[PDB]
DNA sequence: GATGTATATATCTGACACGTGCCTGGAGACTAGGGAGTAATCCCCTTGGCGGTTAAAACGCGGGGGACAGCGCGTACGTGCGTTTAAGCGGTGCTAGAGCTGTCTACGACCAATTGAGCGGCCTCGGCACCGGATTCTC
DNA sequence: GAGAATCCGGTGCCGAGGCCGCTCAATTGGTCGTAGACAGCTCTAGCACCGCTTAAACGCACGTACGCGCTGTCCCCCGCGTTTTAACCGCCAAGGGGATTACTCCCTAGTCTCCAGGCACGTGTCAGATATATACATC
């Protein structure tokens, strides 16, 4: 598997936070799809920094800098 | 009812709505496919950082895409709504 | 050996509030706030040292960068407060 | 023998901002009056957002600032929502927003 | 009817808003944000304002019309334009 | 004396035909005249600042290009 | 003996090195960087102008006009993501028609 | 006295095309293209001279900036072409 | 089948590809000193695993809630057409305004001594998170 | 008109703030080159206006194509109860590599010097623009 960990009540709670009253059924695929096409664009944009400073360890600052360059600025974890 | 209590409850607390280890195994599976062979160490704070970003992004996406279901007279989401909501922005 | 901005935010909070404590996590947010606005303004004013073909950063360029990087009323209060700081800095 | 912020009448530092603004390579020459003004601007911004946060902190009968209070103090105010638009505060949650 | 009008306008490239009303509108709005001071626009910059305004309005009405086909409409109501700005932010 | 009605009743129609809209409604003619105006403020207030800084009463093309680049909507063709 | 012809390029190298010295980007600029930079810029320029020239050829005109660059950018997939926040003067749009 | 990039774009166009002319307006677009990409890459690689606490810009930082600022296949072709330029630059 | 719909050419019109003069920014040379690349090291942060629990997810089920399809009235919108008004050409004037060329001065890098302001480690104790209890609210 | 929602109290617990040691980075002070404020002069290109003229907008009358509310039908998510399951907590070992220091060396920066390239200027001349006129495509 390694994608079915994002289960139905997980996406259901993610929707109920957003104010969605009534949810259809096909969403539980497309959301997983869009989740993957999000995380890929955060991963490699992180790991290039990890390949620049020649270390085998992704620090938290690398992910913060990848999200900085991506557009969604993250606070706190710096 | 029921949902009217759950919207009031989940918008109050500030927890993590996604479990830790499945999200961590997914992030490691995606990280393996790029620049193969070697593994990659993750600090324990970086996965929490990426999880907070992904949860905030998905909650903002559903809350933005819900406004195209009240607009059509419906109540219920559809994948047409989510794909149109991504079509409007340009992501 | 790795500095931060926790002590100064704590002093400002004890100035404008009597005893309101702040947790050690939310203070971290304030670090990533004010290591960020300083990256914008003192970044963007550097750009105005390049369009006019200069090499300095005086108070006037930071003033215009604050006029750009902030919405209306907050920018008006900030530009009204900054020159008030500078004038009592000059007559030392 | 005499502090820079004490001449400035401020609380944020002045020498540290001047050190970062030289070492950051933003320009090859740094005017003297600039980082005092910049530190005053940063002090007013942090003072505004903490002044808005503490009222919501006392509104929830608390005295210790958690990130939810900063989230609410950003999102309820109009002009800070104009400023901090593309920022996801960690451990934040969302506004109470129904229908 | 209209179908010979669209395929003529998505072929050409010239300006649609006339130059002098847009110049008077810009000189009206500019004098309020400078404390009552005139300026002197170069004859090149008004073209830049007008090209950015045309590109922004055309992209906006494309997205608004993408909203109108969702709800079964063909008509473009003012409920549609004030919603395609809150989604885009 | 009208001052925003230089934007006409069919110029909005030409922009909607370029956008590809088959049938405009009514009060759009009173709506778009709002929105454009707001957008021009967030250029011109952002473009009168740069020309204020360089001691120039002339608002050149580079100033509007820089303001549009700062807003996020990058414009190429002029300079 | 020029550094443009020594590396076999067409974009200049001395001008790029001059703009990296006086651009306030780092305190020291290496020698292996600006040749790499000019090569990448030359590849992107050729990538645009090939599609622009082919679209100009298919419209039976022997001159490049900004409508042709508009068509070449908005029809290509990679430059749709590279230039996704770009307005082009004298641009026009794609021929977009859709029904119900 | 005010330089531009028209001559070089004209040389590249006469290289990869026999006689395709280019107007004096669209050439201006190319100026504002390639005074822009150079602002991104050679801007953004400067940021990677700051996160790793360095002071130089070598070829490796520009290589990583090209790996970031471009989508996949175009980035692969660009990184394959740039080192091909550098290797025949080194053995001068 | 008349109304578009594509093509031949008329010529005319100006942008543009090109040729020349020329000023200055790019190449050759070489010293020198800080940046850093390589080598070693030691701890410290991460990875792997045992094990037991306990919330949390999966699965049938039925029931109301909602989406969808047709449909009639009607009204707000496109179109045809005469007018009248404002926009463009273009031409004149003509002067405020970019800019740019000197100058001289206040001003900020640059540098040696020195000391306290701020950072690292530590230790509570009150603030708070959770658990259990007593007072309201709509079907 | 009573299970559910809200406020309240008690108790453990653990991180937030006070405190000390200290060190290195910010202060003070004197030196010198120079970046830029300041003045004045010069070309230029933007604004005001006006006459014309004419292309397009304006106003209106009208026919009718969608907007919308309604309603019938059928399907389809949500709440509920039971079973199953993997996430987590806490621990324990161990080891891979992240951070630190040394040391040489080498590679880029500065200054000087020489000249070839890229820019401004000027000009014939081909590419297309628009315009008219004539051979096909079609509801």
């Amino acid at each position: 598997d390694n994608i079915q960990g994002i289960t139905k009540p997980a996406i259901r709670r993610l929707a109920r936070r957003g104010g969605v009253k009534r949810i259809s059924g096909l969403i539980y695929e497309e959301t997983r799809g869009v989740l993957k096409v999000f995380l890929e664009n955060v991963i490699r944009d992180a790991v290039t920094y990890t390949e620049h400073a020649k270390r085998k360890t992704v620090t938290a600052m690398d992910v913060v800098y990848a999200l900085k360059r991506q557009g969604r600025t993250l606070y706190g974890f710096g | 009812q029921g949902w009217l209590k759950e919207i009031r409850k989940l918008q109050k607390s500030t927890h993590l709505l996604i479990r830790k280890l499945p999200f961590s195994r997914l992030a490691r599976e995606i990280c393996v496919k790029f620049t193969r062979g070697v593994d990659f160490n993750w600090q324990a704070q970086a996965l929490l950082a990426l999880q907070e970003a992904a949860e905030a992004f998905l909650v903002h996406l559903f809350e933005d895409a819900y406004l195209l279901t009240l607009h059509a007279g419906r109540v219920t989401l559809f994948p047409k709504d989510v794909q149109l909501a991504r079509r409007i922005r340009g992501l | 050996r790795k500095e931060s901005y926790s002590v100064y935010v704590y002093k400002v909070l004890k100035q404008v509030h009597p005893d309101t404590g702040i947790s050690s996590k939310a203070m971290g947010i304030m670090n990533s706030f004010v290591n960020d606005i300083f990256e914008r303004i003192a970044g963007e004013a550097s750009r105005l040292a390049h369009y006019n073909k200069r090499s300095t950063i005086t108070s006037r360029e930071i003033q215009t960068a604050v006029r750009l990087l902030l919405p209306g009323e907050l920018a008006k209060h900030a530009v009204s407060e900054g020159t008030k700081a500078v004038t009592k800095y000059t007559s030392s | 023998a005499k502090s820079r912020s004490s001449r400035a009448g401020l609380q944020f530092p002045v020498g540290r901002v001047h050190r970062l603004l030289r070492k950051g390579n933003y320009a090859e020459r740094v005017g003297a009056g600039a980082p005092v003004y910049l530190a005053a601007v940063l002090e007013y911004l942090t003072a505004e957002i903490l002044e808005l946060a503490g009222n919501a902190a006392r509104d929830n009968k608390k005295t210790r600032i958690i990130p939810r209070h900063l989230q609410l103090a950003i999102r309820n105010d109009e002009e800070l929502n104009k400023l901090l638009g593309r920022v996801t505060i960690a451990q934040g949650g969302v506004l109470p927003n129904i229908q």
